[PDB]
């Protein structure tokens, strides 16, 4: 067993969409190349305070397979380490990722190089042949276990957060927004009620949890957890948000506003039809 | 602090009770704060004076858990005679009954549900539940309406169960309906995207074959 | 085949390279495909330090009509370019990049050059045409996106404009879009006197892997929340400009139209009119099936939490 | 009223499917009748100038039917009731008769209620062809206005989620293409 | 009102098809093709 | 009277107690009813134009 | 909202009368009362007519409504005044932003509610990690 | 029912079809239009019929000309004007003939 | 206020009737409604006289 038992996160990782991308990038070039989704390897650099660990980039590395064994280029690395000097300083290395399932017997060995190569390297593996609505990304770090006395180098999950700026908020809600529009138009509004689809799903979960706490402690579990049950009621005595007269007019109101606003839409199309019909018309038979 | 002073009442209920019962029971419906009653109810010492001679201070305690007003006002000769602290806790509660029930409440209801026969009486009890955190809302003097956008629960321990669940499975199964709905147009927008991908490579075909012609 | 795309056929692209079918037809290349990957990277790098003057190369490939980008970097630039052009330590960064990524698997070459434009519209300067026609020198094919960070707050979401220059001496047969931009008045004199020596290519984006996966990302963790009211819409400042702008469109179309009625004779001016009429339809379509996803959203979840049951 | 229909429809296609071009007077009385009972006012003057009239001599129930029909057209309402119950109507021409008398005092009563803020009691009787008082006492218990001293009457004027979604799906798919 | 606009929608949607589909039959007719070529 | 009928007084005139209101209608109703109106013109418009393609791709015409 | 049982305190403690030199405007520490009055109704009276207000804030309804007016002039209360009706529409938020909060205030409850059970009873979370794991 | 739908298919009579067969097809269509009080329609087949393109005057059509003015009398309280999609000699010819319509309109 | 009013400084009006001075709260702040009318109009008019000069 490669991953510790017990073992809390020491320090605090911040993600980036970029890394994710760069990862998915690396994956999905190599599937192309090489058929099989053929595992990737790279690095991760970014701004290392303390114990406050912030990834805001990553970048490819180059490995060899000799004698079943995974070989990071670290020359290469190192080349590439001072080609990034050239353009960010302030971004320091601090760790390598990868792509996969479960650790393997395989990513032990380029983790030992890695960290033979800096004090604490952090470990990232990606799942891309994931199917749960959850992400499939991972922070491990390395720490040190006494196995059958000797000591074996395992990986300790990280409750790594998510860190972005206002600047790629609007970049990615904006690719979103593209991801929306088809090539002339493939899936349109596909993604559109997906989207709302997994958040009904998200919500669909909590009402689960709830109603299955209840259904315990109906039979078993506490009693009552006081404030707990009574809000649950409370907010399923609020789940009908009484409406009335005016609300239900303002609500006809949008409604008709961008349905006429939709008939427009549908009228411009078809009168570009037309006149597309009509040009092809004045071709077909008609002269002048 | 009422949940730690709720919490130190239950402690004290496992051992001392009887008379003294009765005083931590005025005290909880006298002391402000406690707006949530069901961890009393369910303590065995209750059930002690469920079959204990006294009952009139466990039919108030019923009542505050699950009655309202009203309820208290018809039960005037059998139920011990209020405070004004219980009455406005009551009073609360009852609120909190209408407008967990029904978000925007007239000036109507609340007169006859609460024998308030003054409409003054009526804005100073509203607004002195509203700046204790109680309930949370605006309120419509033209239209005497009283909006209420939040407004805290009440106890469920014996009856309400069932509704809670069925409430729940109806939530689930409109869920339900809506994610089976939302998959069902998803798949609708596939046909038409494969329609109209049906409808493109029928015209190069027609244009290849036309070229292959000529 | 969503990944079709992907394959790089080395052999092909040599073919290609060998036989320049763009030196036969100045309007040859009509489209340009980004990659999902590409497009996040120059917009990440655009808007860097909130609105910063940078820019990098493109790496990608050509099909048919097609020019395909798939990569992008950034070069070295000590003291905001402090020498001649933004370049500095260019040429070494680039060679290394490039073999580096012929290594680990990239084997896409340049095949143009992106900049940004802080606040002022995508559209090339002089500058920026005349190293555009150097790019079409050396290098034979290239093209220069321009992006807009501070008008993808502004806009709220704005695109990322693909253009080509024409050779010195050649004059665009017809090719009159008649689209409206807002340029600062410092800007739209420049932007006037060398906007028709060169044309814009349609950008499209195939649906791939890379753009799924943001819009899941996104929708999963940040617009997990389908709330947030459901019309940003209800702002009518951009939906009105873009309605204005559409009337004005068609407007001059007519204008047009009516004029040339009395010619008997050009053809040039049938094909530009209907151009006008056809582009003006589509932003219209766009605009409306946007306001339609709105509701859609809003329909489904209002009915949902108010009166489920 | 919906069998009303089905019946007028079953005359309309008995009548395009006549033999010798000719239907049988009950048709042609059903006919006109339920003609005058949708208020068609067209039809039913179409089909009298089109019937020949041999029928009209030899069936004056056909004479006394549109003679109902013209006192409608002029919209006489007392004419019209006391024209309805003053010919005897054959067993397949009462019970379409008496419907007409209740479409025609529903029509009068709505045109009463919208049109009239204050009418006369006579003027208000007249209209639904019926005595004052009774009147009076039919519409206090509508939940009217009347006022005895000057006899002024005043009346008091009075889609799903899937249908949704295909219709929003309707919008995609059109501009999807 | 909004079931009306809908019912427009209708024929408005069946009209731009059967424009479409004559459009493509147009396509068909040589002349068309003959100047393409 | 003869002012509205011209216009430019937009007033409308209570005959009753003789009192001349200005009238101040909402423009979504007006640009609801005539967009509904320019349907109906478009769609018959529509029908005119198809109904033109009819005879001269059937080449229909007086001899 | 303020009685006028709190102003002896607080008039004792300001300037043995009032702070600064003295007062006089009807006592610096009762306009403040009723300024802060105003807002707190404008914080839930939607609207509310004169006498009523007046009744609440213990003055005449014409002080009422010039210390009414005089607050939104200052852009310190925002609403409007109908005369006629005597009907001072303090807040209206449409239908839309009311709308939004409730929607809003419930999934927050909702989530409160979620990690109090986690937090509160773990054993919710095996059960809940078990519930999940078998369907 | 079969005149409530737009008809966009004339059919040649493999070369047979005279368009006074078109011309009496909108006048009577019109005309029953009329009689169902459906003035709209009715206004809108008339101008149908006169737009034909004839380089000949029938009574048919003066016929036509003149519904389309009593239905536009009717109708709108005017004479609607004839469109610049336009005709041939019909009009040209007709409103010398139709004085006492154009009278009326007056 | 009649002056007030002729010098556009009240957006309001007056009743003489009841000695009343209505003022326009022109609260809905609009007036883009307006503006689509117009673009929706004069477009589809252009679409309609272009549709019949090119047939
Ligand atoms: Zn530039």
């Amino acid at each position: 067993s490669v991953m510790a038992c017990g073992v809390t996160g020491s320090v605090s990782v911040a993600l980036h969409p970029l890394v994710i991308l760069n990862i998915s990038d690396h994956w999905i070039r190599m599937r192309s190349q090489e058929g099989r989704p053929v595992q990737v390897i790279g690095a991760l650099i970014g701004k290392q305070e303390g114990r406050n660990i912030e990834v805001m980039n990553s970048f490819e590395l180059l490995s060899h397979t000799v004698e079943e064994k995974i070989i990071i280029d670290k020359e290469y690395y190192y080349t590439k380490e001072e080609q990034f000097k050239q353009v960010f300083k302030e971004l320091e290395f601090l760790g390598w990722y990868t792509t996969g399932g479960p650790p393997d017997p395989s990513d032990i060995h380029v983790h030992k190089q890695v960290c033979e190569i800096i004090e604490s390297p952090l470990f990232l593996k990606l799942n891309p042949m994931t199917k749960h609505t959850d992400l499939p990304v991972s922070v491990f770090e390395s720490v040190i276990d006494i196995i059958n006395g000797e000591a074996t180098m395992l990986f300790a999950e990280l409750t790594y957060t998510l860190a972005t700026e206002e600047a790629e908020r609007i970049g990615v809600d904006h690719v979103a927004r593209m991801t929306a529009t088809g090539s002339g138009e493939n899936s349109t509004v596909a993604e559109h009620l997906i989207a709302q689809h997994s958040a009904i799903k998200m919500l669909h979960s909590r009402v689960k949890l709830i109603l299955e706490y209840v259904k315990a402690s109906e039979a078993g579990e506490v009693p009552f957890n006081h404030e707990i049950l009574r809000e649950a009621y409370a907010l399923c005595h609020c789940l009908p948000v009484l409406s009335t007269d005016k609300f239900k007019t303002d609500f006809y109101d949008q409604c008709n506003d961008v349905g006429l606003m939709a008939y427009l839409g549908t009228i411009t199309k078809t009168c570009n039809t037309m006149n597309q019909f009509v040009n092809k018309f004045n071709v077909l038979y008609d002269r002048q | 602090p009422s949940s730690n002073l709720l919490e130190q009442f239950i402690l004290l209920a496992k051992g001392t009770s009887g008379s003294a019962l009765t005083a931590l029971i005025s005290q909880v419906l006298e002391a402000p704060g406690v707006y949530v009653f069901g961890e009393l109810l369910e303590l065995a010492n209750v059930q002690e004076l469920a079959e204990g001679a006294n009952a009139a201070y466990l039919q108030l305690l019923n009542l505050f858990a699950y009655g309202t007003y009203p309820d208290y006002i018809a039960n005037k000769e059998s139920l011990p005679e209020l405070s004004t602290a219980q009455q406005n806790k009551l009073k609360h509660l009852t609120i909190v009954s209408l407008a967990s029930r029904m978000k925007c409440i007239p000036y109507s209801v609340l007169l006859k549900d609460l024998e308030m026969r003054n409409l003054r009486e009526l804005e100073d009890l509203i607004i002195e539940a509203v700046y204790t955190d109680i309930i949370q809302g605006k309120l419509d003097q033209r239209n005497q309406l009283l909006e209420v956008d939040f407004c805290i629960g009440r106890d469920i321990r014996k009856k309400d169960i069932n509704n809670i669940v069925k409430t729940l499975h109806e939530w689930c199964d409109g869920c339900e309906a809506v994610l089976l709905g939302i998959e069902q147009q998803v798949l609708r927008a596939n046909q038409y995207k494969e329609n109209h991908n049906r409808t493109q490579q029928q015209v190069e075909a027609e244009v290849t074959n036309i070229k292959k012609t000529l | 085949s969503i990944d079709e795309i992907y394959k790089y056929d080395k052999k092909q692209q040599q073919e290609i390279l060998a036989a320049k079918p763009w030196t036969k037809d100045h309007h040859y290349f009509k489209y340009c495909k980004i990659s999902a990957l590409a497009l996040l990277k120059m917009v990440m790098h655009a808007r860097s330090g909130g609105n910063l003057e940078v820019m990098g190369l493109m790496l990608g490939k050509v099909d048919g009509e097609t020019m395909i980008i798939m990569d992008s970097f950034a070069l070295p630039v000590e003291g905001t370019e402090t020498r001649v052009n933004a370049q500095a330590a260019a040429y070494e960064y680039m060679a290394a990049y490039i073999e580096n990524a012929k290594q680990v698997g990239r084997l896409e070459n340049a095949i143009g050059w992106y900049h940004s434009h802080p606040g002022y519209g995508c559209w090339l300067s002089g500058i920026d045409v005349s190293t555009q026609m150097l790019n079409q020198q050396f290098q034979e094919p290239f093209v220069a996106v321009v992006i807009d960070p501070t008008r993808t707050i502004s806009a709220g979401k704005v695109n990322l404009g693909a253009f080509r220059t024409y050779p010195k001496g050649y004059k665009p047969p017809d090719e009159g879009p008649s689209e409206y931009q807002t340029i600062p008045l410092n800007k739209i004199e420049d932007f006037g006197v060398h906007c028709k020596q060169y044309y814009a290519l349609e950008v499209s984006y195939f649906k791939s892997s890379l753009d799924r996966k943001l819009l899941e990302l996104l929708w999963n963790k940040y617009w997990v929340n389908t709330l947030s009211s459901s019309s940003l819409l209800t702002n009518a400042d951009y939906t009105t400009g873009q309605v204005f702008d559409l009337s004005e469109k068609l407007e001059q179309s007519e204008a047009q139209l009516g004029r040339g009625s009395f010619m008997l004779g050009l053809e040039t001016h049938d094909r530009k009119s209907e151009d006008k009429l056809a582009k003006a339809t589509r932003d219209s379509c766009k605009t409306t099936i946007e306001a339609i996803h709105g509701l859609m959203s809003q329909v489904i979840k209002d009915k949902l939490f108010n009166q489920i049951n | 009223a919906f069998s009303f229909k089905k019946l007028l429809d079953q005359c309309e296609n008995q009548e395009l499917e006549a033999p010798g071009g000719i239907a049988t007077p009950p048709v042609y009385g059903q006919l006109l009748a339920l003609y005058l009972l949708h208020n068609d006012m067209n039809n039913a003057r179409y089909l009298w100038k089109r019937i020949p009239p041999a029928i009209k001599s030899a069936n004056s129930e056909l004479g006394g039917i549109w003679s109902v029909g013209q006192r409608i057209w002029q919209r006489d309402f007392p004419g019209i009731y006391t024209t309805i119950n003053a010919h005897q109507w054959s067993e397949t021409v009462q019970p379409i008769m008496e419907a007409l008398r209740d479409a025609t005092r529903r029509r009068a009563f709505a045109l009463v209620s919208q049109a009239y803020t204050s009418i006369i009691a006579d003027d208000f009787a007249a209209f639904v062809g019926l005595p004052v008082e009774e009147a009076v006492k039919g519409i206090l218990e509508q939940g009217w206005q009347a006022d005895s001293t000057t006899r002024m009457v005043l009346p008091r004027k009075p889609i799903p989620n899937e249908q949704q979604l295909a219709r929003l799906t309707d919008y995609v798919a059109f501009l999807e293409n | 009102m909004l079931h009306n606009i809908d019912q427009e929608m209708l024929k408005c949607i069946e009209l731009d098809e059967r424009l479409k589909a004559m459009d493509q039959e147009i396509t068909v007719n040589p002349q068309f093709v003959q100047k393409s070529m | 009277t003869q002012l509205i009928l011209e216009g430019l007084i937009s007033a409308r005139v209570d005959s009753h107690s003789k009192i001349l209101y200005a009238r101040d209608v909402d423009q979504r109703s007006t640009t609801f009813e005539k967009s509904l109106l320019m349907g109906k013109e478009f769609q018959r418009r529509a029908k005119a134009m198809m109904l033109r393609a009819a005879v001269l791709r059937n080449q229909i015409h007086v001899k | 909202i303020i009685r006028g049982n709190q102003l002896q305190e607080f008039a004792a403690m300001l300037m043995p009368h009032q702070k600064a030199t003295t007062a006089d405007g009807s006592s610096i520490l009762d306009r403040a009362v009723i300024e802060h009055n105003l807002l707190s109704a404008s914080k839930l009276y939607n609207n509310i007519t004169f006498e009523e207000l007046g009744a609440l804030l213990e003055i005449p309804a014409a002080k009422a409504e010039k210390i009414a007016s005089q607050m939104i002039t200052e852009g310190r209360m925002n609403g409007f005044i109908d005369q006629i009706d005597g009907i001072v529409h303090f807040e209206t938020r449409e239908a839309l932003p009311t709308w939004d909060k409730q929607i809003q205030s419930l999934c927050f409850q909702v989530n409160n509610l979620l990690e109090k059970i986690s937090q509160t009873a773990p054993e919710w979370t095996a059960q809940a990690m078990e519930a999940q794991m078998a369907q | 029912p079969y005149l409530d739908v737009d008809m966009m298919d004339i059919c040649k009579e493999n070369g047979a079809y005279d368009a006074k067969h078109f011309l009496c097809y909108y006048y009577y269509g019109g005309m029953i239009y009329t009689g169902l009080k459906n003035f709209e329609r009715a206004l809108y087949f008339y101008e149908q019929a006169i737009t034909t393109p004839a380089m000949a005057v029938s009574h048919i059509m003066l016929e036509s000309y003149k519904k389309y003015i009593l239905v536009s009398l009717i109708l709108l309280g005017k004479v609607q004007q004839l469109p610049k999609y336009t005709s041939q000699i019909v009009g040209r010819f007709i409103k010398p003939l139709s004085n006492a319509y154009h009278e009326l309109a007056q | 206020l009649v002056q007030c009013i002729l010098d556009n400084t009240i957006h309001g009006r007056i009743d003489q009737v009841n000695q009343l001075l209505e003022l326009d709260h022109q609260k809905r702040g609009g007036a883009r409604y307006t503006a689509l009318d117009k673009w929706t109009n004069q477009l589809n008019s252009l679409n309609q006289a272009v549709v019949s000069k090119l047939a």
